[PDB]
RNA sequence: AUCGAGAGGA
């Protein structure tokens, strides 16, 4: 499960770049690894890096 | 002699020179109330300090 | 920030009277003046001057705040009199021992001066 | 603004 916006919320700060959650960062790290997992499926790849 | 009325005191007063230090605590640093002001973003409560 | 001007203490405020009068139901020929903008001055030498009465059955007065700027004066007199009238003459008595104070003080000044 | 740190108060 993805918590809402409101859970991790994103702050306008005084630099106009926005500032994310510390939920939203390993969020971004799971979405990462799991793209890069599932790329791994739908084409053939080795157990080693798949493990 | 008290001063509302002139009246010696009974009891006779230590009184003298007596070195004082006036500390930075001073109330009107201090003295707060609130009714509904801001709310922090995370929880809708209302903020600190 | 929540200090009182200073003089709050002797100037009134607008619409404020300088002298109420109340009666006191507990007991028979007593009353309450409630003055507004004085302190232990007035009170005292009012109070002393009726304890002199011998027409007065009791005389008192308090600060009920040090922080505010009203003295109650309580004067119970016997039936034959009224407190209204030991507050007058109170007041009276005391407005002519200052007048006297006054003139003698001025004599012995000048009596001084010269020699 | 957030986080942390420090110094303080009762």
């Amino acid at each position: 499960p993805v918590p809402p916006l409101s859970v991790r919320p994103a702050v306008v700060m005084q630099g106009s770049a926005r500032n994310q959650d510390d939920l939203t960062h390993k969020l971004a790290d799971i979405v990462k690894i799991n793209n890069q997992l599932r790329r791994n499926e739908q084409n053939g790849a080795a157990a080693h890096v798949i493990a | 002699y008290n001063g509302f009325t002139g009246r010696k005191i009974t009891s006779q007063i230590f009184i003298g020179p007596t070195y004082y230090q006036r500390l930075k605590h001073m109330v009107d640093d201090k003295i707060h109330s609130r009714a509904r002001g801001p709310i922090q973003i995370l929880n809708r409560q209302p903020m600190e300090g | 920030m929540n200090a009182p001007p200073a003089f709050e203490s002797f100037l009134l405020f607008e619409g404020e009277k300088k002298i109420t009068i109340n009666k006191d139901t507990k007991v028979p020929n007593a009353c309450l003046f409630t003055i507004n903008k004085e302190d232990h001055t007035l009170g005292n030498i009012i109070k002393s001057q009726l304890l002199k009465d011998p027409q007065v059955l009791f005389a008192g007065y308090k600060v009920p705040h040090p922080l505010e700027h009203k003295i109650i004066i309580r004067v119970q007199t016997t039936p034959d009199y009224s407190p209204q009238e030991a507050f007058t003459n109170a007041i009276t008595d005391l407005i002519s021992e200052l007048s006297l104070l006054e003139e003698r003080f001025r004599v012995a000044i000048k009596d001084k001066q010269e020699g």
